[PDB]
């Protein structure tokens, strides 16, 4: 014979807990990848990212390594 | 702060008796110098009402208590706007300003929170 | 522990099923068939429905009036109903007076009149049949559901069939669609109250044993359904309350999900305000409706067939300009089956699960319905302690993989009645079947 | 299809992530593209095509 | 023309593989290859309309 | 039906100006709000005619507001409006602001008005920071410089996103053309922001100096407030007319009628009074990227007023002890505005250190603190 039913209250804050929370954190890590690839996309113009980021990708990197020959520039 | 916050930690301090001695004292005194009873006010008529619990608490007040409650919303209102205080039988004294409201939002809140608890449960 | 069920076979291949409980003094025996509407054709669609109607109009030997008076004399009463894949007729009667209904059920089954008069007259009966199913609003709403989420599918015809076939059966099509149906491998006799196993048996050789086999005798609760996204909308702006279904395709009663659909189901559950506890049930759609009174009630539903199933809810609500609300937060809730569940929503409804499919069975005649479902959809009757293995088997990781192959971002079928102006066009309903935050 | 659908369409973090992830890869590329093309529809034309003599 | 329940005909407009992943697949392509053009043309734009904004060619003269 | 309720253009004026229900008790204080919309009107309207006569080239700037003042009929009037309105503008918001923090109309339901209004402050800053650089005199320029720089220290980007707003390697003729651009537009968006935290508003009411709810006694807008609105009015132009037409260059900085030259350094660098005070609390942090974080953190952290505040009662009139923190931090944020302007000095720098200390702990210690004591002090006090 069963005299109450067995339960607890987990932890939980302004309506969240941490089960549902876990599912949800994978979510999170792929819309941090969008948005980091959304601003790496947004500045992928400044002199400066293709300095400090683009450039240093292996293989591919070479595609934002180009030099305007001296002959061809005022500046 | 949920008004249970708030009642349970008051009961907290009129408990311990060397608390309620150093406490009540100076909340009499902050409750004189608020002077909410200059405008006809009791204590709960300041409590913020635009709140779901504070609408369904205010719901629940017998008819008697609810139309009180409104008259001296206006009054306080009218003296607000005159520049004036009660005078006489206007001013709340000590044994009237009762704690008409405090009841049922205790019970609105009491089952609030349960509700929040058990959308939380684990069965074991 | 509830008894065991016995089961026996004769020679044709009818099957005998029985549970015995000497606690009552009453007993449901009868035949469950594995064929109904879905069994006919386009032509001759409404003739198992018919045949229900001419069972109860005479047989050879005992007359219409006759068989009234034998069943006034038994002291029970008989039923019958037909589905899309099931047939049923059941006595239910006194302990001792169940020799007496086996006989009577076995007489109107192999030996029915059908005469050419009692077609003439049910075929009006039956005319003012179809003009008055239309107050019955659920009925309405289902049927409407399956005839488009199956559209042009067998499973998408109506049990009643058109009016041009009702003028149009025959005691000719009636008799073949009965022979070629109502086989002793299809057919299951079952007892359940006060019935003893060995009598039922012996009931089963005296009455069933000159039965037809079929030609190619398949399993009991054998069969490819399309589903259709897809609405219906029956807009009557003079009627006070909106009725909704909408439904996916779900699954069928051997599916390897039929448990999880079950949990998962559950998990939304059903509402009705007029009910007391409802408004402190803890499915979350249950507290979002009754708080902003979106509506007068909801029940989830997992309809299953032999190969194909819809599962979805139904919604009732008064509240017009409030329906785009209702159903938006409905479809939110499904679409935290896919996102959101964890293990706290799936033990819940476990729970409630584990006693709720025991707890349906609470007398003779819902036994027996039991029994006779069991054994035409699965060839058996599955134990409780099989049931409650399978139940626990369940974990919210299956109830998740499941909701995103079954619901997320899926193909609805919906059907409105009633004061619908409210309910968006297909593609904002549709639309709530995903979410773009996950 | 299943696998693909799943991996990159039926999560929108994801299917945005690979939307955007591919105009990343098409921007590059295009520009690439369209660099050369352009170069020889107008070949011997342009400034670097002169600027050895100089 | 007067059953309800007689759906009418929509064989002329009917995929066969409704419910396929394929099926759905193709249309998110379409819609994913018309987001990845958007958001291609937006980076373009935004770039090469704020460009406006960095030093013009007289002021990097007397730089 | 009436006319101003039947259509549907009509009714919207009329829901925020005629009909519209407000408290029967609102006091002097709730009509700042009126003043603003004064000041925005008189600052499009100056600043539209100004920019009739400016030009915004660097060559010509400077000399163009001096054509504004000698040249232009009624030039001096408009140009001193504009400039002495400027500072109006921030008398009245800091009033405004003072009003809804002592009352507490940042507390539910009023949230997102108050939320709103914090960015329309933060609009403010911009706006009248673009518009002094416009002068082109050796405050304009200097300030541009200094200010400008503080994106500087926005890390690894910091630099190249200077060079960018500035359009060049300095301040120059492409920083005060696209200020001159930029400041004719914010005070659009200005107006906009204002109109939607009125809308924002507009779903729970006014709230009104006891904090309790006024919809037991609500009077039309007009001709109540219209006409209280009327007195304020007229002493605001009284004001308006003492510094505009006696005291025009009052609150200004004499180096502004010197034209910017690159060369000379002013002997202080300070920006308008009116900024002063998150001037004070960038100098109390040692670091620039936490100079800057903290000056900016000094506005947003008006966001978590409703947060912070732990009251079961709104707004200050019946709290005592409330009632004295608030006067210690209005007054602790005019001694930060005072130390905004004296020189980086002993024994100043660290009186600025400890005012910023004092500032930040009212919303994250004090105000909770003291919200949360309050509380019990009403419950037990009155049992
Ligand atoms: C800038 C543009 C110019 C336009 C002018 C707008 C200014 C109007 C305004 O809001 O303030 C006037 C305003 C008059 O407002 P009111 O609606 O009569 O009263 C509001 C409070 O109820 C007044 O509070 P109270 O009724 O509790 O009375 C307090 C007040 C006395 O209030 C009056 O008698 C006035 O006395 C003081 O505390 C004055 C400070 C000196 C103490 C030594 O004066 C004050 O409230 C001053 C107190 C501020 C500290
Ligand atoms: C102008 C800039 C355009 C930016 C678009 C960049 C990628 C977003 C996109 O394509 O949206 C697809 C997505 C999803 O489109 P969807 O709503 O058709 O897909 C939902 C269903 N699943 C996730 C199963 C595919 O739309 C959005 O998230 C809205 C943002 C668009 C703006
Ligand atoms: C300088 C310090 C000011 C402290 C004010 C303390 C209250 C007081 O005496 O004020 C009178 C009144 C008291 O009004 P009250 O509404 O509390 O009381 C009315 C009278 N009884 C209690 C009977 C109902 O307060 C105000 O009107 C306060 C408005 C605050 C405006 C502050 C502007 C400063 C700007 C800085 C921005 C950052
Ligand atoms: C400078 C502006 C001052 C000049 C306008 C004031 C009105 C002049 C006299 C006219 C007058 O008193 O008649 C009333 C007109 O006032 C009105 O209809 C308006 C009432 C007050 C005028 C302005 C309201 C200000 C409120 C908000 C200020 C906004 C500042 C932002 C720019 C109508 O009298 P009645 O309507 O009471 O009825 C009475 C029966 N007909
Ligand atoms: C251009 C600047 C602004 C204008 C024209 C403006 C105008 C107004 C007006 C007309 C009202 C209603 C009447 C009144 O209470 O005074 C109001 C209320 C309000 N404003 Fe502003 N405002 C401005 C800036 C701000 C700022 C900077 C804030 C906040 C940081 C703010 C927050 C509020 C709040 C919370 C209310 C409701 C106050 C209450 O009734 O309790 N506003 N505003
Ligand atoms: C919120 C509204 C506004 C504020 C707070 C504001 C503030 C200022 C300030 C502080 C100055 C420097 C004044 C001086 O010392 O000479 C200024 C100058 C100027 N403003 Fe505005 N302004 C506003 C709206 C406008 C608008 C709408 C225009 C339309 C173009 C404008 C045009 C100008 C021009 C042309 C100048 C330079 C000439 C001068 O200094 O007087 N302003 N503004
Ligand atoms: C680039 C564009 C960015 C869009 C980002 C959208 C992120 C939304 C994530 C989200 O809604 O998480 C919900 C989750 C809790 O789940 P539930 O309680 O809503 O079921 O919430 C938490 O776990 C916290
Ligand atoms: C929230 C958004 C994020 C911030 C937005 C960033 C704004 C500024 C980004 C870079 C703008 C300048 O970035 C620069 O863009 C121009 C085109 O516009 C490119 O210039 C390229 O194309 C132009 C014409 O299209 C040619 O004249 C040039 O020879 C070639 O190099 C540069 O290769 C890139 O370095
Ligand atoms: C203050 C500047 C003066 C110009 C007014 C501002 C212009 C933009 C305001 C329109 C924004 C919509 O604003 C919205 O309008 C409707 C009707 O007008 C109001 O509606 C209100 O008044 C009408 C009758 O007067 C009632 O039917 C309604 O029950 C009530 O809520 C809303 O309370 C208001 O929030």
């Amino acid at each position: 014979y069963v005299k109450k039913p067995s339960y607890k209250i987990v932890p939980h804050f302004l309506g969240f807990n941490i089960p549902t929370v876990s599912k949800w954190i994978p979510i999170f890590g792929i819309w941090g990848a969008a948005a980091g690839i959304g601003a790496l996309f947004l500045i992928e113009g400044v002199p400066r990212t293709r300095q400090d980021i683009l450039s240093k990708i292996p293989i591919i990197g070479e595609h934002w390594i180009r030099e305007i020959p001296a002959s061809d520039n005022p500046f | 702060a949920s008004i249970t916050s708030v009642v349970k930690t008051s009961e907290l301090i009129l408990k311990s008796p060397l608390l309620s001695k150093i406490v009540v004292p100076l909340a009499k005194t902050y409750v004189k110098f608020s002077g909410y009873r200059q405008l006809g006010f009791k204590m709960n008529d300041l409590i913020i009402e635009e709140t779901p619990n504070m609408q369904l608490a205010l719901r629940r007040l017998p008819p008697t208590e609810s139309y009180d409650r409104v008259y001296r919303l206006i009054r306080a209102t009218q003296f607000s706007l005159s520049h004036k205080l009660a005078t006489g039988n206007d001013i709340t004294k000590p044994e009237e300003d009762d704690h008409y409201l405090i009841p049922y939002i205790l019970d609105v809140e009491a089952e609030a929170f349960e509700k929040d608890a058990l959308d939380n449960l684990e069965v074991v | 522990v509830s008894p065991k069920t016995r089961t026996s076979n004769l020679k044709n291949g009818l099957t005998i099923a029985s549970e015995s409980n000497p606690l009552v003094q009453t007993a449901t025996v009868g035949v469950w068939i594995d064929a109904g509407s879905r069994n006919e054709n386009a032509y001759n669609n409404g003739t198992a429905h018919f045949f229900e109607h001419l069972a109860f109009k005479g047989t050879d030997k005992r007359s219409q009036h006759q068989l009234e008076l034998d069943i006034e004399n038994m002291g029970g009463h008989l039923n019958a109903y037909t589905s899309r894949e099931s047939t049923v007729y059941y006595a239910k009667s006194f302990k001792d007076d169940v020799p007496k209904s086996v006989e009577i059920l076995a007489d109107i089954l192999q030996h029915s009149k059908l005469a050419e008069s009692a077609i003439d007259r049910e075929r009006e009966v039956i005319t003012r049949e179809l003009e008055e199913v239309n107050k019955q609003y659920e009925e309405v709403v289902f049927d409407h559901l399956h005839a488009t989420a199956f559209m042009n599918q067998p499973l998408g015809r109506t049990i009643l069939g058109p009016r041009e076939n009702i003028q149009t059966i025959t005691n000719t099509e009636l008799r073949k669609f009965i022979t070629e149906n109502y086989t002793a491998d299809r057919m299951v006799l079952v007892g359940a109250g006060a019935v003893d196993h060995d009598a039922l048996v012996e009931l089963a050789e005296k009455y069933f044993s000159h039965l037809p086999s079929s030609q190619s005798p398949v399993p009991l609760g054998t069969p490819i359904p399309n589903f259709v996204g897809s609405e219906v909308r029956l807009r009557d702006d003079t009627m006070p309350v909106a009725h909704i279904a909408i439904a996916v395709e779900g699954v069928s009663w051997t599916s390897e999900d039929y448990y999880t659909a079950l949990v998962a189901q559950a998990i939304i559950g059903n509402y009705d305000r007029a009910v007391g506890t409802s408004r402190h049930q803890g499915s979350r759609l249950s507290n979002i409706v009754s708080e902003n009174n979106l509506a007068n009630s909801f029940q989830s539903f997992s309809t299953s067939y032999s190969d194909t199933g819809l599962w979805g809810i139904y919604l009732t609500s008064e509240n017009t300009t409030q329906i785009d609300d209702l159903v938006h937060f409905t479809l939110k809730e499904w679409n935290r089956l896919s996102t959101s569940v964890s293990n706290l929503q799936v033990e819940r409804a476990k729970s409630q699960l584990k006693a709720g499919l025991l707890l349906s069975l609470d007398g003779t005649t819902y036994v027996a319905e039991d029994i006779g479902r069991q054994l035409t959809t699965l060839g058996r009757r599955v134990t409780p302690a099989e049931v409650e293995a399978k139940l626990e088997a369940v974990t919210e990781h299956d109830v998740r993989a499941w909701a995103q192959k079954t619901l997320y971002d899926k193909d609805i079928a919906l059907v409105g009645l009633g004061p619908i102006e409210g309910l968006y066009d297909y593609n904002r309903i549709r639309n709530d079947m995903s979410m773009m935050r996950w | 299809a299943t696998t693909f659908y799943n991996v990159f369409v039926k999560r929108n973090s994801a299917f945005v992530a690979t939307i955007l992830a591919s105009a990343f890869v098409f921007d590059m590329t295009f520009e690439t593209a369209i660099d050369n093309f352009w170069d020889r529809i107008n070949a011997g034309k342009q400034w670097k095509d002169i600027r050895h003599k100089y | 023309g007067k059953s309800t329940y007689k759906i009418p005909d929509f064989t002329p407009y009917l995929k066969k593989d409704r419910n396929t992943d394929a099926n759905r697949l193709f249309s998110y392509f379409m819609i994913g290859s018309f987001g990845m053009l958007s958001a291609a043309g937006a980076k373009a734009t935004v770039q090469d309309f704020l460009s406006n904004m960095s030093a013009s060619a007289d002021v990097l003269a007397m730089a | 039906m009436a006319l101003r309720k039947k259509n549907s253009l009509l009714n919207m004026a009329n829901s925020y100006v005629l009909d519209s229900p407000q408290p029967s008790n609102l006091n002097y204080f709730w009509n700042f709000g009126s003043l603003l919309a004064l000041c925005l009107v008189i600052q499009l309207a100056t600043g539209i005619t100004l920019a009739m006569h400016y030009t915004s080239h660097a060559s010509l700037a400077f000399d163009s507001v001096e054509h504004i003042m000698r040249d232009v009929n009624f030039g001096w009037f408009i140009r001193y409006a504009h400039a002495n309105t400027a500072s109006f503008f921030f008398i009245c918001i800091y009033a405004h602001m003072g009003r809804n923090i002592y009352y507490g109309s940042y507390k539910t339901p009023r949230v997102l008005p108050w939320s709103i209004g914090v960015i329309i402050f933060l609009l403010l800053i911009i706006t009248a920071f673009m518009g002094y650089v416009l002068v082109f005199g050796q405050m304009s320029l200097w300030g541009a410089t200094v200010i400008c720089n503080l994106v500087s220290a926005i890390p690894w980007l910091g630099e190249d996103i200077v060079h960018f707003l500035w359009g060049g390697f300095s301040v120059g003729n492409p920083t005060l053309q696209r200020f001159f651009a930029l400041h004719y537009l914010m005070p659009f968006v200005l107006a906009v922001f204002a109109l939607l935290h009125l809308i924002a508003l507009h779903t729970a009411g006014s709230s009104n100096p006891l904090g309790i709810t006024s919809n037991v006694d609500k009077l039309s807008m007009h001709p109540y407030y219209s006409f209280k609105d009327l007195i304020t009015v007229f002493a605001f132009l009284l004001m308006f007319t003492l510094f505009v037409f006696f005291s025009p260059d009052k609150l200004g900085h004499p180096d502004n009628y010197i034209p910017a030259n690159p060369m000379v350094t002013p002997a202080s660098i300070v920006p308008e009074w009116y900024l002063l005070p998150f001037y004070a609390i960038l100098r109390a942090i040692p670091d620039k990227l936490g100079g800057v974080i903290a000056m900016v953190a000094a506005i947003l952290i008006l966001l978590i007023l409703p947060i912070v505040d732990r009251s079961i009662i709104r707004g200050n009139a019946f709290k005592p002890i409330s009632k004295l923190l608030f006067g210690f931090f209005i007054c602790n944020f005019l001694l930060l505005g005072v130390l905004g302007q004296v020189h980086i000095e002993p024994p100043f720098i660290v009186l600025g250190q400890i005012c910023t200390i004092f500032y930040f702990s009212y919303f994250l210690i004090l105000l909770p603190m003291v919200s949360t004591i309050e509380n019990i002090f009403f419950y037990i006090g009155s049992l």
